DNA sequence: GTGACTACAAAAAAGC
RNA sequence: GCUUUUUUG
DNA sequence: TAGTCAC
């Protein structure tokens, strides 16, 4: 039906609904439109535009696999019922679940798209959960991938990250989505904006998809409003169809919500991104991903403000699910005396938190939680009380803070090498811990 | 990752792979080209013969190096002979016409 | 909806019709912690109710009886952890959304 | 042990000689035991002993009966490795056809009989009958037959009727028939033949048979009747658990075929009827087919779980085939891999090593070292003590390291500088420590790339490593000309800071007694590093032959320059370092020393440069700070006006006065202008920032901005980066390639709008995607380049040839962008140099032009010379040294043996990474105008107008030097004359970008020979306001009217068709299509007056297509003949075009398109090799009509121009040598040795003719024509069959090599690699020559 | 110790004969 | 014009 | 062990 | 998938 609606929209139809099958008149209109295009009536489409690109999350993928298993068992059971017992049979024995179970299990556990999670860094795992791939069973091969799909469509602004992108044979195919971008129930990409009536910004938010971006004009967040939308000058920059120009104040009607919805969550932690080249931004984001935790993380001297949100939103850290005050603290478990109003009648228990300790990751790095609170102090519902790996006080922290001097020195920093004092290694500010796993089996042969 | 001598694969009489399970360093062919480009010939001969695929020489050199000798075996590679046999297997008359 | 796509099942000429009725999800057999401890999928069972209706042979659409097999064991389905991920055997994996 | 290989078919008797017995049963094992049968397939009696020095029964035990047979088991009591090679044979009851000649697409059997193979298969499997002259009057020997017809002929003749069956009958036929009368009859037929489709078939057949009769093989032997059996060691049969075996596919097919033989034997043992004889014979036929090649004809595996099995091809063909992977690309021991870092304290011939890698690599040498000293007793004791890290291990290892160089290479070994050698210096850590300077060769940044360490073993390898792969020896560029030890990234800034001049500082104006105490002043901190002091130094000059005379004087300089003079070596003038030294200069510096002092002084000079550069860069200190770079205030203000002006253009577009496209051009141009203005402003601000007063008044000087040193010294960055950092970032283009109209007004230091940032992203993503995708296609290119140029080993010094033409500096229209002096540098002269002084010879011939004669040319104004070229070297499968040139690896001439092809391929392919994938003439210099192809006539204005379309003008220096060169398009008026001394900035020729056609004789224009309206259309256009003449074509005008090729009749005052007097023709000029003439009728037109006016890629693809010589879309057609051109007719398609040569082949025409412009007319006196149309040209015609040397300068021009566009230089020797191998084939014009026209080796034909001429004097031999071939096709058609069998279609090459008796001489390189024998390129080449000279000589 | 063979190159120069003769001398 | 035959690394995992 | 697939540089 | 010679 989404395909049906897209088809009807492409043919300038009037309906939204439709059948799951074609009909003669539809193909007839297809020839008519193609011939008119050949004559020069209308214009060709563009696959790179987001309106023609859709995201299939876990939902419809699992639905597809489950339906395939369903029909696979259904043909057999229907045939057996037709040719078999009539009244002295139970549905349970004739029905089967092993083929469907095996199919969904293999789809979940082994696929070109079922990725393997990275655990080395909370930022790494968050940006891996946000990943979007044009690969896998339904995408396209590297050999047959055109050059244009590597490139950046002018409508990517605000939906997919123009920076976070791996380097190698597959570049521009694995870009992740921006921070504010949220999916639309039809599967398109939608981002927030702010309506403007004449010259005053509507505080209410307004979600906008890719296609409706075409017929509107949208300004930039850096535009300065006096007190209620009064722009600094009535001639301001804007954008209508992938182009920039100076437009009148009444010309524009939408505001972008903020400045961050252009960049990804992974790349929004780089401070002062406004001054370096795009390529260095790419590399910086990648080495941000590939960080490894230290034994005692330290707060970043210069940050971007998303540290709190990225730490709390990812579940690696332990957060106070229910408000109250702390009753007992331990290095391993946390007891929280819930507030009398926070609890609901009947269930009068108090909060328990069994923190994890050093356990193997998917990259042999170490995960633990040192409790970062004390006794007899307030806590709030949905507040951090335990800090996991590479974080502190609910703020992200991946490396350390060094004192640095930009100075050529006897060639030991000839091209890109680094000089390190004995002091940094002596106080152990970078020394990490890794966990290895060894497994031994016991088979039985003839001897 | 470093390797001197140890186990070899069953399928081919060559050292193992990867850092784990006692592997060895890979020698491509771009650098074969480059070694060709120099006057370097003896090193290429020795490496293709005794370092990787030889079994008789592999132990022979190892016994040769321990007693202070580093002299090769000035003869045709053994794999050439069996290779020759294969062409002689079909119907083909092949021989070293000039000795 | 996936059931509704295969909701009506009818014989060839046996006048026996199998239809979906209801579904519910059982509780996970093991919690996540032991799932990575032992190496099993953090899964949940599928329980479904099926109704079989049979008419008199060579007679109009008048059923004889309703065979109700409820809560049918319908395989196992992985449950997403609250963190937003799965575990296949003992290792944590995520499904990246595909763009097509 | 040998130096050549011959391959051919085998005879049954010598096949048995190969064998050592006859095998009877497939019994490879007996149950209840594990002993192969002495009469089975794994016959130890014929394969050899099962256990070392032991017979099958073991009655002889390893001391008393070694090497002798046993009485019980008929096997010699010897070692078991003979079993690895000992082999037998099987005798076939009935002969069978070797199916490869069956299964090859150019089937040898069918080509030999010229009769199809489909019936051959039928008769082979006994489905059709073959006659053997069944009747003397009805049919022939080679007709198929049916049993029903066989019965009919039996009743018909019977007595003379005889017709056997199958492969035995075919072999009887082949043996009965000869090939001599075949060869003479085919020679007679092809001599008098007209058919072309069968001509090629017949030529191939006659060639095959005439080679076969000379080969000596027998066709009957081709139909094998005895089959050899392989030694059992090759087929893996391990006894599995429960008495099972590995079931080698070889054993499956052996058992199958031997069972078929046994069944046929039993069938023939009772005189069985022929009804079952056919069945068993056919089945044995498929059995032998499956064994020899299964899956090709019947696909009858029948020995596996429905899967293909290794019969024979899997051991030859397929990636599992061990040839091209198991001798090309594999693992190796005695090697390690690790990360690299910077060792800025090491001499240039050293490298570091972590201790763990050291001990792991050398522990075999360690055991020998310990046991020789006797400290260890057993091998286990040595292993355990070295594992326990004793005290003696460290110093003994340090002893054994001292002379044992190791090899280092980055992963993508792009060229010969990829792999080097060093002496290890053991250190602590876990990373490889490299010299900084050599790090420029590997292109190995320190971003964490890994390098691999190898180690040679034998004394020969170690000595060769010391002699060749020391970093010292490999200094100059193998690519073109320069040291690869150019001072590296950091040292250059240190040198620049060393040598500056501040207007005033501490310690200025005094004098210093020398460089010795000069640093004393600086070290005490009493004088500035740079000052204005006066010091006296003593140097030497190489003016004395072998002596360095010392001279001294007082020279004004700075303190730092004295510090540098402290370490500069002896024989160099002081003026070379008097200037503010930069990156390019210091590089040149090294070159000078390398051309004066040698090698060791240069290398110690390089090490001193490194040490001083690092020391005084660290001591100096130069960071980058926010206030270090400064933005000009004017910039914003400046671009403000630009912004304003943009709005102005908008209003012109707002008014509708202008369209967007011209508005688009206007805005992009004004933005570019504003960018230029602001960039100039900020350069101006930075360059002269420093204004320091000296003794009162303030006075400016060169700036001391840290960025300004860091860039102006050229260590890093360029003008573009510095412009980006402060000024206008510029305007980027939208991804389709067109430039977006809004430049990014802000710079990096200031803020950025996110949209500006967003816009700039895809510009970077485009380039990054290009760099990502380039690493595959470019590398593969080099592969195609190496296979064609694989061998090309120089073999003899001089063949005495003296060919080549005029190696001259190409002038590129404007200023010439390369001189002669570098172009001929390193090339050896072919002809004697005649100084332009009336036979006052300056350089004798056969002399190397290194520098001295090169230094003798500039003062002699020599501007045109020729040198020997490898294309003009007529040896046999080699190159002459005095025809090759000077190898760039070492300053001396190329030695004997050093491979050239591989070096050339690598040098050509290395810059692929930097190789991206996607009206009038105004003189500018002073000289006298010079015109080539002078065809001009005085116009009505008294000046000169050309009438030759290929006219070309040049400007010559007053010293005889060419300075300019310009094409003169047809019908361009000349505002000057030849030889008139005119300075620059003066136009001399004028024309239009539509083209004019102009008369040659004066008089009226009596417009006859055209039909008004039909031929010429009197288009009275409103714009011109007159009834002009339009000579439309046949399709444009009326076809019936346009059936005479109208020509205007220019007449004199007498109204007559005036002729060029007696010489050529009347004034009739064939007016072409759309010949727009503005005259109406009968207006006087002088000679040379207008008649009409016709209204007329990426680097990597360019290189790749040029090396393939693939034809372009529009081949600019050429007049391959002389004479006077005419015009043909019009056909259903493109217009015919006939020519009228003044002699020779008068009736010549061609199929010429008419839609595209044809700047050719009747009055064109065509000559030998002049282009007809315009545009791209294929190499084929240029080669086949205007000589080989024409292309030689063509491909080199194109590729070197491309690389120069990319700013990369490679010496012209490398690019053209592959041409000498690219141009490796030819066709035969006149017969006498070959048949008529086969394309074969040109060098082979030349050597055949040259020897023939003295032997059979007077014979024409074979006049030929040297054609070209794509490098891919050149690889396919290589003479060496082994090279072909390496990587493609192994089946055929074996077939037509064996039947034709191919004898490979191993003249190549890859063939020597494939068989495992030593390569005869480097020290191997000396080895073989020494082996040949001593042994068998 | 020794690293440069420029003397041999300039007197008996051939990168192969000298290394081969050194090899056969050192084989003893 | 169309058809048979032919050709740079480390790590995670499936299928025998 | 081998074949293949994936992630990372 | 991209390249080759034959019917
Ligand atoms: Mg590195
Ligand atoms: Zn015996
Ligand atoms: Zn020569």
């Amino acid at each position: 039906a989404v395909g049906r609606m897209k088809f009807n929209r492409s043919l300038l139809r009037e309906e939204i609904e439709g059948s799951g099958i074609l009909s003669k008149d539809d193909i007839i209109d297809v020839m008519k439109k193609l011939i008119d295009i050949r004559n020069g009536k209308g214009e060709v489409d563009d696959i790179d535009h987001l309106g023609n690109r859709r995201i299939r999350s876990v939902g419809e993928m699992a639905e597809n696999q489950f339906r395939v298993g369903l029909v696979r068992v259904e043909r057999a059971v229907k045939e057996r019922l037709s040719l078999g017992d009539l009244d002295t049979l139970m549905p349970q024995d004739m029905i089967n679940a092993k083929p469907i179970s095996a199919a969904v299990k293999e789809f979940f556990g082994s696929s070109q798209l079922s990725q393997f999670m990275d655990q080395n860094n909370p930022l790494s795992e968050i940006t891996h959960k946000r990943r979007i791939s044009a690969l896998g069973p339904g995408g396209l091969t590297r050999e047959r991938a055109g050059f244009e799909v590597r490139d950046v469509h002018p409508t990517h602004y605000g939906r997919v990250c123009p920076i976070e992108t791996p380097e190698g044979p597959n570049i521009g195919l694995i870009n992740s989505l921006s921070v504010y971008a949220q999916t639309n129930e039809y599967g398109f990409l939608e981002t927030p904006y702010r309506k403007v009536t004449d010259g005053v910004v509507t505080d209410e938010i307004h979600y906008l998809s890719a296609i409706e971006e075409g017929n509107y004009v949208i300004a930039q967040a850096n535009s300065n409003l006096d007190e209620e939308g009064h722009f600094v000058e009535d001639l301001v920059t804007c954008r209508s169809k992938g182009e920039s120009s100076l437009f009148s104040r009444d010309q524009v009607d939408y505001m972008d919500v903020s400045t961050q919805q252009v960049v990804s969550v992974g790349a929004s932690l780089i401070p002062f991104l406004e001054h370096d080249d795009a390529n260095r931004a790419l590399m910086g984001a990648n080495m941000q991903r590939q960080a490894v935790p230290t034994l005692r993380a330290d707060k970043p001297l210069v940050g971007t403000g998303m540290e709190r949100a990225v730490a709390v939103d990812s579940g690696v850290t332990a957060v106070a699910k229910r408000g109250g005050v702390v009753q007992y603290v331990d290095a391993s478990r946390i007891v929280i005396k819930v507030n009398e109003d926070e609890m609901y009648p009947g269930e009068a228990g108090i909060d328990i938190y069994n923190l994890t300790k050093y356990t193997r990751s998917n990259q042999n790095t170490c995960i633990n939680q040192m409790p970062c609170v004390s006794l007899g102090e307030p806590v709030e519902r949905g507040d951090v009380l335990a800090d996991g790996p590479s974080t502190d006080l609910g703020e992200l922290a991946l490396g350390q803070n060094m004192r640095v001097a930009f100075m050529p020195w006897n060639g030991y920093n000839f091209e890109d090498s680094i000089l390190v004092s004995e002091r940094v290694v002596q106080e152990d500010r970078f020394t990490t811990i890794h966990i290895q796993e060894l497994a031994c089996v016991s088979r039985d042969t003839k001897l | 990752h470093a390797r001197s001598t140890g186990s070899y694969s069953l399928v081919t009489q060559q050292p193992l792979g990867g850092k784990a399970q006692f592997g060895g360093q890979r020698f491509g062919e771009m650098e074969v080209w480059a070694l060709e480009a120099y006057g370097a010939a003896y090193t290429l001969q020795e490496m293709l013969t005794v370092k990787s695929d030889d079994v008789n020489g592999r132990t022979k050199m190892y016994k040769n190096i321990v007693d202070g000798n580093h002299q090769m075996e000035p003869g045709m590679p053994e794999s050439f002979n069996v290779l020759l046999k294969e062409i002689r297997s079909l119907g083909i008359n092949i021989e070293l016409e000039d000795e | 909806a996936a059931f509704r796509s295969v909701f009506p099942i009818q014989s060839y000429s046996g006048n026996s019709e199998l239809q979906y009725v209801s579904y519910r999800l059982g509780e996970p057999v093991f919690d996540v912690q032991e799932c990575q401890i032992r190496g099993v999928t953090y899964s949940a069972p599928l329980r479904v109710k099926l109704r079989l209706v049979i008419y008199e042979r060579e007679a109009p659409e008048g059923t004889v009886k309703d065979i109700k097999e409820q809560e049918v064991y319908m395989g196992e389905i992985p449950l997403m952890t609250d963190n937003g991920t799965f575990v296949i055997n003992g290792t944590e994996r995520v499904i990246v959304s595909q763009l097509h | 042990e040998f130096d050549a290989i011959k391959i051919a078919l085998a005879s049954p008797d010598m096949i048995r000689s190969w064998s050592f017995g006859e095998v009877k049963k497939p019994e490879t094992i007996n149950y209840r035991t594990f002993k192969p049968e002495r009469d089975g397939l794994f016959c130890a009696r014929i394969f050899g002993p099962v256990k070392d020095y032991e017979c099958l029964c073991g009655k002889y035990k390893r001391l008393k009966h070694r090497g002798v047979i046993c009485e019980k088991c008929g096997v010699e009591v010897t070692q078991t490795k003979v079993r690895r090679e000992r082999m037998g044979h099987i005798e076939l009851a009935s002969p069978t056809a070797h199916i490869w000649f069956l299964k090859s697409l150019p089937s040898r059997i069918g080509l030999l009989l010229d009769m199809p193979l489909r019936d051959i298969e039928r008769v082979l499997y006994f489905e059709s009958y073959v006659v053997i002259e069944g009747g003397m009057t009805n049919l022939e020997r080679q007709q198929i037959l049916t049993e029903e017809q066989y019965l009919d002929a039996l009743e018909e003749f019977g007595d003379e009727f005889d017709a056997k069956m199958g492969a035995e009958a075919i072999q009887a036929l082949l043996k009965s028939m000869d090939l001599e009368q075949e060869c003479e009859q085919l020679r007679e037929e092809l001599n008098e033949t007209n058919s072309e489709t069968k001509r090629k078939k017949l030529t191939k057949r006659i060639k095959l048979l005439e080679a076969f009769v000379q080969s000596g093989n027998k066709p009957e032997w081709m139909i094998l009747t005895v089959l050899p059996v392989l030694p059992p060691d090759l087929r893996p049969l391990v006894p599995l658990d429960g008495g099972r075996f590995a079931t080698s596919d070889l054993n499956d097919l052996y058992r199958r075929v031997i069972n078929r033989n046994n069944r046929l034997k039993r069938l023939l043992d009772l005189a069985a009827p022929d009804i079952i004889v056919r069945n068993e014979k056919r089945m044995l036929q498929e059995a032998v087919d499956a064994l020899l090649d299964n899956g090709r004809r019947g696909r009858a595996i029948t020995g596996s779980n429905k899967r293909p099995l290794k019969s024979l091809a899997d051991m030859i063909k397929g990636k599992q085939g061990r040839f091209r992977q198991n001798l090309l690309g594999k693992r190796v021991d005695y090697s390690g891999r690790s990360v690299i870092t910077v060792g800025p304290y090491l001499r240039l011939h050293q490298c570091g090593l972590p201790k763990k890698m050291a001990l792991e690599l050398f522990k075999p040498f360690i055991y020998g070292k310990l046991e020789l000293r006797g400290l260890a007793t057993t091998i286990k004791a040595a292993k355990k003590m070295v594992e326990r890290e004793e005290a003696v291990v460290w110093d003994i290892l340090d002893e054994v390291i001292r002379e044992h160089p190791v090899l280092l290479n980055r992963a993508p070994t792009l060229h010969r500088l990829g792999i080097q050698a060093f002496e290890p210096v053991l250190i602590e850590g876990k990373a490889i420590q490299l010299h900084p300077l050599v790090c420029a060769a590997y292109n190995a940044d320190f971003d964490g790339d890994q390098m691999a360490v190898h180690v040679p073993l034998t004394l020969e390898a170690q000595l060769e490593a010391r002699a060749l792969m020391m970093s010292t020896n490999n200094i100059l560029s193998p690519a073109n000309g320069e040291p690869i030890i150019v001072p590296s990234q950091d040292v250059v800034l240190g040198l620049y800071y060393m040598t500056r001049d501040c207007v005033n500082a501490k310690g200025e104006g005094m004098v210093l007694t020398g460089p010795k105490e000069a640093e004393r002043l600086y070290r005490s901190g009493l004088a500035s590093l740079h000052a204005r002091v006066k010091v006296r130094i003593t140097e030497y000059e190489k003016d004395a032959n072998g002596e360095l005379v010392a001279k001294t004087s007082l020279k004004d300089t700075t303190v730092g320059r004295a510090i540098l003079w402290m370490i500069v070596p002896k024989g160099l003038p002081y003026s070379i370092v008097n200037q503010a030294l930069g990156k390019k200069a210091i590089s040149k510096m090294l070159n000078t020393c390398y051309r004066i002092l040698g090698l060791k002084p240069t290398v110690i000079f390089a090490d001193q440069i490194m040490y001083t550069g690092f020391a005084y860069a660290a001591r100096s200190g130069a960071s980058v700070g926010i206030d270090d770079m400064v933005i000009p205030e004017k910039k914003h203000e400046i671009i403000s006006e630009a912004e304003a002006e943009v709005a102005e253009i908008q209003e012109q577009f707002q008014s509708g006065l202008v369209t967007a496209g011209e508005r688009y051009n206007k805005v992009i141009d004004i933005w570019a202008a504003a960018n230029d203005r602001v960039s100039k402003a900020m350069m101006d601000n930075l360059q002269t920032e420093t204004v320091i007063n000296r003794d009162g008044q303030e006075e400016k000087q060169v700036s001391f901005n840290s960025i300004y040193m860091m860039a102006d010294s050229g260590a890093r960055g360029s003008a573009a980066q510095i412009r980006q950092l402060a000024g206008m970032r510029g305007l980027m283009a939208k991804p389709d390639g067109s430039i977006i109209e809004t430049p990014i007004t802000a710079n990096f230091r200031e803020g950025l709008n996110v949209l500006q940032y967003f816009i700039s992203t895809h510009g970077a993503r485009k380039g990054l995607a290009d760099t990502a995708l380039k690493t595959a296609n470019s590398g593969y290119l080099t592969r195609r380049l190496v296979d064609v140029a694989q061998d090309l080993v120089v073999t003899e010094d001089d063949c005495g040839t003296h060919e080549g033409i005029m190696m001259t500096p190409v002038i590129e229209g404007g200023d010439v962008k390369e001189p002669l002096r570098d172009r001929v540098l390193g090339r050896v002269t072919a002809e004697d140099v005649l100084k332009p002084g009336t036979a006052d010879i300056l350089v004798p011939r056969n002399t190397l032009l290194h520098e001295q004669w090169c230094d003798l040319l500039e003062e002699n104004s020599v501007d045109a010379v020729k040198v020997r070229s490898v294309v003009s070297c007529d040896t046999d499968f080699g190159v002459c040294a005095h025809c090759y040139g000077r190898d760039l690896a070492r300053g001396h001439i190329i030695n004997k043996g050093e491979a050239i092809g591989v070096i050339a391929a690598q040098s050509i392919g290395e810059p692929g990474t930097q190789l991206t994938m996607r009206s009038s003439i105004q003189v500018k210099n002073k000289g006298s105008i010079k015109l080539s192809n002078v065809k001009s006539v005085v116009n009505s204005s008294g000046k000169l107008v050309i009438t030759s379309r290929n006219t070309e003008l040049k400007l010559i220096d007053e010293f005889g030097r060419t300075k300019e060169s310009y094409k003169v398009p047809y019908g361009a008026v000349l505002a000057k004359g030849d030889g008139e001394q005119v300075a620059g900035g003066e136009t001399v020729a004028n024309w239009d970008p539509t083209m004019p056609v102009i008369t040659e004789v004066s008089g009226f224009v009596r417009f006859t020979d055209m039909i008004d309206g039909q031929t010429i259309t009197r288009q009275t256009d409103e714009l011109t306001g007159l009834s002009s003449l339009v000579v439309l074509d046949s399709a444009e005008r009326t076809a019936g009217g346009k059936d005479l090729r109208p020509a205007l009749k220019i007449v004199d005052a007498q109204g007559n068709d005036v002729l060029i007097p007696g010489t050529d023709m009347p004034a009739q000029y064939f007016l072409p299509g759309k010949a727009i003439v503005q005259l109406e009728d009968g207006v006087q037109i002088s000679s040379g007056d207008t008649l009409a006016r016709i209204p007329q890629t990426g680097g990597l693809p360019r290189v790749a297509d040029l090396f393939e010589a693939r034809r372009p879309k529009e081949p600019a057609i050429l007049a391959e003949i002389s004479g006077i051109v005419s015009f043909g007719k019009e056909t259903k398609g493109k217009r015919r075009l006939v020519i009228t040569p003044v002699d020779g082949s008068d009736p010549y025409e061609e199929m010429i398109p008419k839609w595209r412009q044809l700047n050719v007319f009747e009055g064109e006196r065509v000559e030998r090799g002049d282009v007809i149309s315009d545009g791209p040209e294929a190499p084929h015609d240029i080669l086949r009509l205007r000589g080989v040397h024409a292309v030689t300068r063509y491909i080199v021009n194109e590729v070197q121009d491309v690389y120069r566009l990319q700013g990369v230089k490679i010496n012209d020797k490398h690019i053209e040598v592959i041409v000498r191998q690219m141009l490796r084939k030819a066709t035969i014009v006149n017969a006498g040795s070959s048949d008529f026209l086969e394309g074969e080796q040109v060098e082979y034909s030349r050597v055949k003719i040259a020897n023939r001429e003295l032997e059979a004097n007077g014979k024409v031999g074979a006049t030929y024509s040297r054609d070209l071939l794509g490098i891919t096709k050149a690889s396919l058609a290589t003479e060496s069959f082994i090279s072909a069998a390496s990587f493609q279609e192994t089946t055929r090459v074996l077939t037509e090599a064996a039947v034709a008796g191919k004898r490979d001489e191993l003249r190549g390189l890859k063939e020597n690699v494939i068989v495992g024998r030593l390569i005869p390129a480097g020290t191997g080449y000396a080895y073989h020559q020494d082996r040949m000279r001593r042994r068998a000589a | 110790a020794r690293v440069t063979v420029q003397d041999a190159v300039e007197k008996i120069g051939n990168r192969f004969d000298l290394v081969l003769v050194a090899a056969r001398r050192a084989r003893q």
